[PDB]
């Protein structure tokens, strides 16, 4: 089904982006 | 703790609950509009839902994300209303995108509606059991010819604002004309461009020194006459 | 490949920063110091002599008296002499 | 060559000729900044990569003899800058464009600049020239935000009268304060040596922020795609929002 | 006087018995490329804001 | 506005469109190569497409992501080219990975190609109606044994560049050799390490004071002789 | 089909990340 | 991304134990690519050679 | 079972530079306008600081440098370093 998959993928992408922001701002990385 | 009465709290723990109805009130009186009452669903008589005597007309509405939090950014729930026949755009073009208005969300259980909503009549009616929330519209991110999406925010949201709101000196003033700080209450003497206007329909102050002199209230001038503190 | 799904329109996603920002690119305010007190210097004024060590040479575009970057400062004994022969020291 | 840097009077058609002369203009200040060897990153881009005709139009627009507060007659925007610190090229370019109220684009394989100067409509669109993707409604409108609509702006400018020191001048609107909240914002006017120019810049910002509050996204067929280069003016004749038949 | 190079001086005033006075000499770099001269004559030189 | 002729704009109004054709020109003369002409498709005769007299040979080329804008970042569209038989790798190993070259994209409608592309022969041919764009290759993000992806950029894009190019030095020059400031045109006298050579192929200044003294152009030295400004 | 799904997910994870970046830097987030 | 002009900050014990900037570049990289200037201090440096 | 989506990232790392792939590169300090146009060194402090906020520093060779003053006190001296040679006039 379209809309359910779209909303699920959007929320999962938001969670992934939040996790990436959290993990890259520790000591090194590119210091976002 | 909430102000929910004992009876609804008792009923909410029951195994076989009833329908959960949500009603919405859009208040624009603080902006210059009227009070609009919406409900997502109607009764069995094909009539607007009657609650506390008043009638909520059945119109498109749906909210998502209403939540209370303390960490990070403030919560911004999203409201959606179907814009058919141009009804939403009609008030949008007249009320400046419905910004600054108030939205009140009322949540009620089905077994407490007015007796006129049921063919047999609900004997368990008590029009004082509901949960109330209040928010303010922030922006209209979508006004397509099919729907309309609104962003909500807390009334006490703070951002883009600084605490100590004064700017020391200026050749110009910083108060508001005819307030409790300027203190002037005389007849019209000057206009925005500092011309001898005796008409009150277009009285304005240039907030400058000459405009203040025109009204003999130079004592209450908010700007300090330093200027040369940086040059000298 | 014939179709291009997910059009993904961008409306308020760029308005959210402000509307004048999408017509004019705004300006950059300088950083405020503490020992400087309240003298809010900008990026196009300099009324003091600077030091030209590994720095860039400033440019000027119109009017607006400015300082400089000192390259050589030296003090010597002022010898007696003018544009001529009149050298009276009496 | 056509330009006279004394009275700022144009006379005749302009050719691609240049004359080395003093100036206090603004657009040609950007031209000197952009395409100059030695120090002005001229080795990265040639003279033919920038739209000099747009610069000429801007410079013609920058001298319109607007009225000042004291009752005099002065040019709208004038460049008086002293760049004494090394900074990114994009930062200086953005500062210049903000002072000119212009925006740069790579349009027609040549860098050009577009400002908010009133002009005549180029093309007109109705519902039959656009496509509804799946939802049935082709035009997609949106508006600004309440906390985003600025009403009070403090601009910093250099005051040659007193001591060539910085000075802050604030601008606001009473009716905007009454309708929305108070939204204070700071700004640095680039190369300002006159209160009138800073006041005009602040007034333009608040006005263009209070009036233009509606942005629309839609789609266009291939035939009109290349027809519209970008940064142009047109009309979106919609019969669904106008409750009529366009 | 403007053009590309200029010089100017003011009459030295001293004398009054044999002595020895100092002489501070300093070079300043203003800007780059062909610049124009001061708006007025030698007066444009401001030592201690005068 | 665009430099679009009236005829092609008039044709681009009707419902029954013709076939859109995209042709690419990779120019490497400014970097030390040749001009390569590519087309994604060939004519009905199984022959290279003839346009304006010249010929574009068939090769799998695909450009995606052309987004002209005034705000945010710059534009970086992607060009994909099939790397079979090692043809792309051949020039990549020679032309420093195709860095610094120019790419020109021309789009044309089918009904304006040369008559030799059609068995009956087009009578509507007009080799002056096309849309032209140019970009510069920035990097080869990925070149495998089956494909090759290039990133494109605008020629005038600023990134990593500073405005005040002038730099104040103590004992090192700032400009090139013989270009504009070192007005030297005599015989070669020095080399990289300031050795007394008289051969022109090894004459390169050491960017020092000694090099200037050797070349008798110390009057045109870019290094100010301050040094001792921070010690005191 | 594979590549269509992959391109769809990639382009869907763009505006999600952009919105996350924009919201986390407004008032009380981690400023990206 | 390919840098060819670099400035290094090193402490100079000879004059006054002050910071000094030294520039390094290649002419052929200037001819082939553009000029890309980058600054980085030489941590621990005490001689121009290093 | 299978382990898909390797998603090679060799291209992404070079985007920030190649010399950084072998050297972390030295950090650079910021420039204070108040400190004229001088450039702050990250490994030397000629000025003598105040013993409080600044952490107990470390030395690694040469570098005539300042210090962190712990106690400064000015009093009246004695007339005579020592011994019996204590003349005044
Ligand atoms: S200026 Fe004088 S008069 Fe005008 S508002 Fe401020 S106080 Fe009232
Ligand atoms: S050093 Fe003297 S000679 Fe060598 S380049 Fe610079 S100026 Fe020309």
């Amino acid at each position: 089904i379209g809309p359910a998959a779209l909303k699920a993928v959007y929320d999962m992408a938001r969670k992934g982006a939040r996790d990436e922001i959290q993990t890259q701002m520790r000591d090194g990385g590119l210091f976002s | 703790m909430q102000d929910i009465r004992q009876e609804t709290l008792n009923e909410c723990t029951r195994a076989e609950q009833s329908a959960s109805v949500v009603l919405w009130e859009i208040d624009l009186t603080e902006v210059g509009g009227e009070r609009y009452f919406f409900c997502n669903e109607q009764n069995e008589k094909g009539e607007p839902v009657t609650w506390q005597g008043r009638q909520y007309q059945p119109y498109p509405i749906q909210g998502s994300g209403f939540e209370l939090n303390g960490k990070g950014t403030s919560t911004r729930p999203t409201l959606t209303v179907s814009n058919l026949y141009g009804m939403v755009t009609g008030m949008a073009e007249d009320m400046q995108s419905l910004v600054g208005g108030t939205v009140v969300r009322r949540k009620v259980y089905a077994r407490f509606l007015d007796a006129v909503n049921f063919v047999n009549g609900n004997s368990y009616a008590d029009p004082e059991q509901e949960v109330i929330s209040r928010w303010r519209i922030e922006q209209c991110s979508e006004l397509s010819a099919v729907s309309a999406s609104f962003v909500l925010s807390t009334p006490t949201e703070t951002d883009g604002a600084v605490f100590p709101g004064r700017i020391m000196l200026a050749n110009t003033c910083t108060w508001t004309y005819r307030g409790d700080e300027c203190g002037y209450s005389g007849p019209a003497v000057a206009d925005e461009y500092d011309q001898p206007t005796s008409d009150i329909t277009k009285d304005k102050c240039s907030k400058c020194l000459s405009g203040c002199k025109f009204r003999n209230n130079v004592g209450n001038f908010g700007g300090f006459l330093s200027i040369n503190k940086l040059s000298q | 490949g014939g179709m291009t799904g997910v059009l993904f329109s961008l409306g308020a996603s760029m308005v959210l920063g402000g509307v004048a920002q999408m017509l004019a690119p705004k300006a950059r305010t300088p950083r405020i110091q503490t020992t400087d007190n309240g003298k809010q210097n900008t990026y196009f004024s300099s009324l003091d002599n600077m030091v030209a060590q590994g720095n860039v040479l400033p440019v000027l575009y119109g009017e607006m008296r400015v300082g400089s970057r000192v390259v050589s400062q030296e003090i010597s004994t002022a010898d007696e002499g003018d544009g001529g022969q009149v050298v009276v020291i009496g | 060559s056509n330009y006279n840097p004394q009275t700022r009077q144009y006379s005749g058609i302009w050719d691609g000729t240049f004359k080395p002369a003093y100036s206090n203009n603004m657009a040609w200040c950007l031209w000197d900044m952009l395409t100059h060897p030695r120090y002005g990153m001229g080795k990265r881009l040639g003279a033919a990569d920038v739209d000099k005709w747009a610069l000429y139009v801007i410079g013609q627009y920058c001298d319109q003899s607007v009225p000042d507060g004291f009752g005099g007659t002065e040019p709208r925007i004038t460049c008086n800058a002293y760049l004494t610190t090394q900074r990114k090229a994009w930062d200086v370019l953005s500062d210049f464009c903000s002072a000119m109220r212009c925006m740069p684009v790579w349009n027609g394989q040549t860098l050009t600049f577009v400002q908010d100067r009133p002009s005549d409509k180029t093309w007109t669109y109705n519902r039959s020239n656009v496509v509804m993707p799946d939802d049935g409604a082709p035009f997609r409108y949106s508006f600004s935000a309440l906390k985003d609509r600025h009403n009070a702006v403090e601009v910093n400018w250099i005051d040659p009268n007193n001591g060539w020191e910085t000075a802050t001048e604030l601008v606001e609107d009473t009716q905007a304060i009454a309708r929305y909240g108070r939204n204070v914002t700071k700004m640095d006017a680039f190369g300002c040596t006159s209160r009138g120019q800073a006041h005009r810049a602040g007034l333009w910002l608040i006005k263009t922020e209070l009036l233009e509050t509606q942005t629309v996204d839609f789609s266009v067929g291939a035939e009109g795609l290349r027809h519209v280069p970008g940064d142009v003016i047109e009309i979106c004749d919609d019969d669904y929002a106008g409750i009529s038949t366009g | 006087m403007g053009k590309g190079s200029s010089k100017g001086h003011t009459p030295r005033e001293a004398k009054d018995n044999l002595k020895s006075t100092q002489l501070l000499s300093v070079i300043d770099a203003i800007s780059e490329g062909p610049i124009e001269g001061p708006v007025d004559g030698l007066k444009s030189v401001l030592l201690n804001s005068t």
